[PDB]
């Protein structure tokens, strides 16, 4: 082919995701802010996060939709944002074979709407939103650490944290217990600033401000 | 008819290793008594069988020296007293034993392949490999003052 | 200081200290705890050792990899001690017997041993020395074990000037053969006290306060020559001491008065065991002196450590000692046994 | 002799216990698939005296197999308490040697050292079953130059 | 702009009294972990720990924080409870195995380069 | 080669040696201070320099693929002998 | 395509009840089992006799690190440190110095097995061959201390089994 290394495009899914996309925009412009689909064929809503229980559920009831299925709930935070955290739902419709991604912002001191209510499987997931960022899911059935040890403080996967913590855990005789002090490592973390200073993508270049 | 040729050939298996006595010695070392060609010997007296009609995974074997490098090894034996020429042959990563296909020689290949030297005062002892950074200033020796 | 004896770090595994020290006779009560807070601070330990290396298997996980190093070592030969002594800045002296075995008597392993210790520390150049005592030390005592002692404490100081002696009362701990030992003695009927046990006065000190005390004679810099005396906060009657043992194990107590020369026949027959002699001559004895106050002498408040009282630590003593019954009772369920005023 | 008599005793009891090793079923990660390998057909530990046992009351060496983090430490370490003398710890795999992939993680202890006085340090992440087989050989010739009667003897 | 969602509570004083009633809980608590956790240090010396606990964040102003450290505090007492966390993780408040820290500047000063 | 510093703590082919006052010895006794014999400081430097007829060679350390990548050294100055950066290997020009 | 793996209604004529019933009453399919395990027991047994005899391997395997030199006698290694920053676990450590003759070489090469993944990705960033993952496996040590390895500890490594990882890489080469 004339392209052997190029992963092939495919069209027709892009023009169908793109009128999904603004289907869902007719349907629900209270709360959908911004609707995209990638350049491999994947198709993202970006809503206001008081749209998180019913747009969802419209996702999960309507007829064209049919998105019956929670596959990953996370979040990715972004510092340099004013709600750094940013919660993302990836669903999977298995009568229309299509994943779709709804994605929302919420600062640190923003609660946001369970949505175990609509997807039961959340319930575990949204926890883990808890322990890992620290974003407080309101009306959940139990909010709880789910990976973190008990009696950790705080929350790991926040890009304010360091990777090797701040305690570590130590035997100790003395008291016969396994003791929590303050980490020692003994050869540090080596930080390599390895990011070419020519600019990859032109596609992707920010204009300049 | 069988039974007959099974029951003898428990009678080479005793035969095979030099006697009685040699058969309880590798029963009681090695812990089998079957035979098998002697495909070769290495310098630490190890002797290295292959048998090619045994499933693959025992169809090569060792019993391992008696001694080696001033360590008693008759009752207490371990992977480590392989030389390094022979691990190839006896792991089934090649067909070609030391004997027909010698490994090629050069200046800094040891002599003497010394085993697993955990425990024994022959131990490896971590330490920095490099010289000191800051130097220091050397006060003079005249009182001067 | 050398260019790696440099305090470094802050304190914790990974940090270099400069306290680099050999503890003959870590394998055993303090002998760990120094360890492990020579292990807290980052110390290059040279722990010696003749038993054998699994018993010092809960030696290893104190210092970081590369800190405790073990060596064998024999109490009469000079080139053993020279050996783990060459490269140490201290030189901690901890080998103790609370009995004479066959092949070590009294003497031997509080006059020759430290003897020799002592003299190889200083030949080999080292800087500290702590030698560690009994309190009631004394020349004219009838227990070989404090004769021993004191003519030790003489030798040490003679060969070594600037040798810190510490002389701690009584160790009490979770392996302490003090409270477990009168927690023990509920098996051979009651406990028989000689003459009640209402004459004799104990000064018990904890073993956190001992190898703190320790440690801060390591750093500090004016230990050296002195004779500190490690004692306890309180001073407890021999009779109401055993009193809050049992008490805190919430064991029944059965106090018996018993002739002084029959307890001596007593302490015999236990002598005999080829075993772990339960109970000596010596230490028959030992249990009946009392603590010989030393105002004139340093105590652990100089070295900056305050003593704690036996009452908060004494749970952790005789909590494996009592029944299912009283497993779980709380710290303050049993009142502090009633002290005469120092 | 006193000696010769302490010597054969010191020879029966250390040939009885590196003869019975029971190891403990204590498999954390993918090191325990190797651990698992090795009871398999082809390396089958039982041959060499060695048979899995939960319930630390009645097992012998901990062959801790995978990552240990700072969650499951107490548990481990509380484990091992439980463990009665002699008892041996057998470390598998990077991860529970220093570290391994995640030496700089925030809730991974560096090291079973730091926890149980480990005795024998079995490299690879993982190792092959035949290299932990012969950590536990080695294990065994340890136990086998012990000196517990001569040293009570020497006193 | 100014004006912000709340989490639980709508002003300080029903954050104050949030903060009120959690530690009312841990007071009630604190006996039941000393006895059920076989914990050794005294019954007081664990209900100060708790004041103390308390009065570190004590100078928060904003109440979505306080409601965030209520729920914390909720969800620590939870563990304690139903024996989640064990001795080791309880003993960590006290920190014991801790070597004193200095305060005044000489001893940083004497110790080594940090502020 | 190897040598004996005054300690007696033999010297690596990167020159350490601790110090005589240096407590980390304590490591290495009852042991053995793990040093390589065979020092490549030594060992390159009896290699021939080979005579090569050429202003300009090719090394690739010897085996193709087994060897170092090839590089192309410049034999022109009389005073010196053009040495691969990548294996030692020394080449000069038939006396120019 | 997809197959119903349990739709199967059992018949329910007389011999085909009369069967289930003599099954259950007479255990059947339980005997099925007994016989089984006792066509396996007469069978020949899988396990090798270690450590006489080992399990078999390929020439591609990943073991104890090594660090490999020239014919000549010249280390390979030249202080690039691409197998230190292609490390996945950081394991390599590694500090260069222009020697005396003027060749760059490692002042400093060590690389920590306990940390180790053995990838294998420092001996494919290694562009001039210079680190290997050995053939060697069996290398457990008693005290954790010794799995950190030096420099020194490393050219031992790669002086001993030199005929063994010789032969390997010259078995492999191709492939890659
Ligand atoms: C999905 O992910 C998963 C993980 O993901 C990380 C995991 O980690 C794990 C967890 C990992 C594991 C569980 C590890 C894997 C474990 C296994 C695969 C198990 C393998 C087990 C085996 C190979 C062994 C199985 C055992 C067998 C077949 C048999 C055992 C039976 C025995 C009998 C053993 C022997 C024991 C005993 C006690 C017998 C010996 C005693 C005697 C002979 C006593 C004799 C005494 C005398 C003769 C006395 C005589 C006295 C006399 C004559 C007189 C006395 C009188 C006097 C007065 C003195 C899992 C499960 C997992 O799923
Ligand atoms: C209550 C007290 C009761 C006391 C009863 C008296 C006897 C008790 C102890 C009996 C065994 C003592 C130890 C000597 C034997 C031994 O274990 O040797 C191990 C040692 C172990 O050596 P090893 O450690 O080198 O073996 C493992 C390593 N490989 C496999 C590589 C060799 O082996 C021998 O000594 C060889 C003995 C071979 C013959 C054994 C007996 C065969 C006949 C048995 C018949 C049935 C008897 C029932
Ligand atoms: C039928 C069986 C025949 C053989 C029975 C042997 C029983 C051995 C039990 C263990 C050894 C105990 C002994 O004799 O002395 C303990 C001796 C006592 O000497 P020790 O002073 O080293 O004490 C050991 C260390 N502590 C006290 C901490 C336990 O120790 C050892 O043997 C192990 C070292
Ligand atoms: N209440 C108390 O116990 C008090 C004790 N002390 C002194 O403190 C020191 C340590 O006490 P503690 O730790 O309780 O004692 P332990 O009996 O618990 O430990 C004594 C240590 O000395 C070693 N040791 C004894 N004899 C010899 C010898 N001949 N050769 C080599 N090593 C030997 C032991 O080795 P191994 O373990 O192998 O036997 C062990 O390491 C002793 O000097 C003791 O007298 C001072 C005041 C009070
Ligand atoms: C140790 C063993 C047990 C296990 C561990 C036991 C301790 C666990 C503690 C968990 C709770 C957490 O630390 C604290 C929290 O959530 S909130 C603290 C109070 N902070 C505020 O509310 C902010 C403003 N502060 C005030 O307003 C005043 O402080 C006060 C409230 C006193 C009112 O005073 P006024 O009225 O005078
Ligand atoms: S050492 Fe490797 S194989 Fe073992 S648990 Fe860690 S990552 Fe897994
Ligand atoms: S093979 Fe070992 S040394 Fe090489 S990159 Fe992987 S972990 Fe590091
Ligand atoms: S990649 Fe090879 S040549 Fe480069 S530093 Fe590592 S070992 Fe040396
Ligand atoms: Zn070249």
């Amino acid at each position: 082919d004339t392209r052997p290394t190029i992963r092939p495009r495919n069209d027709v899914v892009h023009k169908q995701l793109s009128a999904f996309g603004q289907y869902v925009a007719e349907i629900l412009p209270k709360y959908v802010q911004q609707v995209q689909v990638s350049c491999f064929n994947e198709l993202e809503i970006f809503i206001h996060p008081d749209g998180v229980i019913p747009v969802l559920t419209f996702l999960r009831d309507h007829t064209n939709a049919q998105f019956k299925s929670l596959a990953d709930l996370t979040a990715v935070d972004v510092p340099t944002r004013q709600n750094r955290f940013e919660i993302v739902y990836n669903l999977l419709s298995l009568r229309f074979n299509s994943q779709i991604r709804v994605k929302t912002y919420t600062d640190e001191l923003t609660p946001i709407e369970s949505s175990v209510t609509v997807y039961k499987a959340a319930n575990w997931y949204e926890r883990e939103i808890w322990d890992m960022f620290g974003v407080f899911f309101a009306n959940h059935p139990d909010l709880r650490r789910i990976l973190t040890g008990y009696g950790f403080e705080g929350h790991p996967f926040r890009k304010d944290f360091p990777l090797s913590g701040y305690v570590e855990l130590r035997y100790d005789d003395e008291v016969k217990r396994v003791v929590a002090e303050p980490v020692e490592l003994a050869q540090e973390f080596r930080k390599f600033d390895l990011n070419s200073p020519w600019e990859a993508f032109p596609a992707y270049r920010q204009p300049p401000e | 008819m069988e039974l007959v040729q099974v029951l003898r050939r428990g009678l080479q298996q005793v035969s095979g290793h030099g006697g009685l006595r040699g058969y309880l010695r590798v029963l009681f070392r090695a812990n089998d008594v079957r035979v098998g060609t002697l495909v070769g010997e290495d310098k630490y007296g190890n002797k290295y069988y292959e048998d090619n009609k045994q499933f693959f995974g025992r169809h090569r074997w060792v019993i391992y020296t008696t001694e080696m490098n001033g360590r008693d090894t008759f009752w207490d034996v371990d992977g480590s007293m392989v030389p390094p020429e022979w691990h190839r042959w006896l792991h089934c990563m090649t067909d070609d034993p030391p004997t027909t296909k010698p490994p090629t020689a050069r200046k800094y290949i040891w002599t003497n392949h010394k085993f697993n030297v955990s425990g024994t005062p022959q131990q490896y002892v971590p330490y920095s490999t490099t010289r000191k950074k800051i130097q220091e200033w050397v006060p003079p020796s005249t009182p001067y003052k | 200081l050398h260019h790696a004896l440099i305090p470094h770090g802050k304190g914790g595994r990974s940090s270099v200290s400069g306290i680099v020290a050999t503890v003959f006779g870590a394998t055993g009560f303090l002998g760990r705890y120094v360890v492990n807070h020579l292990g807290r601070m980052g110390s290059q330990v040279i722990v010696p050792y003749r038993c054998e290396p699994y018993d010092t298997m809960h030696l290893r996980p104190m210092g970081d990899l590369g800190q405790i190093i073990f060596m064998e070592w024999n109490g009469k030969d000079k080139d053993s001690i020279r050996k783990v002594v060459e490269h140490s800045n201290v030189v901690i002296n901890l080998v103790g017997r609370e009995w004479e075995t066959k092949n070590f008597d009294f003497e031997d392993v509080f006059v020759k041993i430290p003897h020799a210790i002592a003299q190889v520390s200083k030949e080999a150049g080292v800087e500290k020395l702590i030698h560690i005592s009994h309190l009631n030390a004394d020349i004219k005592s009838p227990s070989r074990y404090l004769r021993s002692k004191a003519v030790g404490e003489k030798e040490v100081r003679a060969a070594f000037p600037e040798a810190t002696i510490i002389k701690p009362s009584d160790i009490f701990g979770r392996e302490d053969r003090f409270l477990n030992y009168f927690a023990s003695m509920r098996w051979f009927g009651g406990v028989p006290l000689i003459s009640l046990g209402k004459e004799t006065v104990k000064q018990p000190v904890y073993i956190v306060d001992v190898s703190k005390g320790i440690i801060n004679a390591i750093k500090d810099p004016d230990a050296k020559g002195k004779t500190f005396a490690f004692v306890g906060p309180n001073r407890y009657l021999l009779f109401d001491l055993v009193q809050y043992i049992f008490a805190v194990a919430y064991r029944p107590f059965l106090p018996y008065p018993l002739p002084h020369f029959a307890y001596r026949w007593v302490g015999r027959l236990f002598e005999v065991s080829p075993f772990e002699p339960w109970t000596t001559r010596d230490k028959v004895e030992r249990v009946h002196m009392s603590d010989m106050t030393l105002p004139h002498l340093p105590g652990l408040e100089d070295l900056g450590i305050q003593a704690t009282p036996l009452e908060l630590k004494a749970i952790e003593v005789l909590r494996r000692h009592r029944t299912y019954r009283w497993l779980t009772s709380e710290m303050e369920d049993v009142k502090p046994a009633k002290t005469v005023n120092i | 002799r006193g000696e010769y008599v302490v010597a054969k005793l010191d020879d029966l009891v250390n040939w009885a216990r590196r003869s019975s090793l029971w190891p403990m079923t204590f498999g954390l990660a993918c090191c325990a698939v190797e651990m698992m390998h090795m009871a398999a057909p082809r390396y089958d530990m039982d041959r060499f005296g060695v048979v899995f046992r939960a319930s630390p009351r009645q097992s012998d060496v901990m062959i801790v197999a995978g990552t240990l983090t700072n969650k499951m430490a107490p548990a481990l370490r509380k484990v091992y308490d439980q463990m009665p003398e002699p008892r041996y710890v057998v470390s598998m795999g990077s991860c529970a040697n220093g570290g391994g992939y995640y030496h700089y993680s925030y809730s991974v202890v560096r090291g079973c050292d730091r926890i149980v006085p480990v005795d024998i340090y079995v490299p690879g992440c993982p190792p092959t079953a035949e290299a932990l087989l012969y950590g536990i050989l080695q294990l065994q010739r340890k136990i086998k130059r012990e000196k517990r009667l001569r040293i009570w003897y020497r006193r | 702009g100014t004006s912000v969602k709340p989490i639980f509570s709508r002003d300080m004083n029903e954050a104050k009294r949030r903060v009120r009633e959690l530690y009312r809980a841990w007071y009630r608590e604190v006996p039941n972990t000393v006895h059920l956790f076989q914990l050794d240090i005294s019954v007081k010396q664990g209900r100060d720990k708790v004041r103390e606990m308390f009065m570190k964040n004590a100078h928060v102003t904003d109440p979505r924080v306080v409601d965030l450290l209520v729920i914390k505090g909720k969800m620590e007492l939870e563990e304690t409870i139903n024996v989640w966390k064990q001795r080791t993780h309880i003993m960590r408040f006290f920190h014991e195995t801790e070597a004193p820290r200095p305060t005044d500047f000489l001893s940083k000063f004497y110790v080594g380069h940090d502020p | 080669g190897v040598r004996t510093s005054p300690t007696g703590e033999k010297v690596t082919h990167t020159g350490q040696a601790y110090d005589d006052g240096d407590y980390r010895r304590v490591r290495f006794s009852d042991r053995q201070k793990e040093v390589n014999e065979n020092f490549a400081i030594d060992l390159i430097a009896e290699q021939p320099v080979s005579e090569v007829g050429s202003r300009v060679i090719s090394c690739d350390g010897g085996g193709g693929a087994l060897g170092h990548p090839r590089v192309y050294i410049n034999l022109d100055k009389e005073t010196k002998t053009g040495t691969c950066g990548y294996c030692g290997l020394q080449f000069r020009q038939p006396h120019h | 395509t997809y197959k119903f793996v349990n739709m199967r209604e059992p018949s329910m004529d007389m011999k085909s009840v009369t069967d289930r019933a003599a099954q259950t009453l007479l255990w059947t399919e339980l005997v099925r089992g007994l016989g089984m395990t006792l066509s396996y027991l007469f069978r020949e047994p899988a396990t090798i006799n270690y450590p006489f005899e080992k399990g078999p391997l390929s020439p591609r395997f990943r073991g104890e690190h090594a660090l490999r030199r020239y014919p000549s006698g010249e280390e390979r290694c030249i202080a690039c440190k691409l197998c230190e920053a292609v490390c996945p676990a950081q394991a390599i450590t590694i500090e260069a110095e222009p020697r005396a003759d003027g060749s760059r070489r490692t002042t400093r090469y060590d690389i920590d097995m306990t940390k180790c993944i053995y990838c294998g990705f420092c001996q494919e960033a290694c562009p001039v061959d210079a680190i290997v993952e050995g053939p060697n496996f069996e290398f457990s040590t008693e005290t954790h201390e010794e799995l950190l390895y030096n420099k020194e500890k490393l050219l031992n490594n790669g002086d001993k089994w030199e005929a063994e990882i010789a032969a390997n890489i010259q078995a492999d080469y191709l492939y890659r």
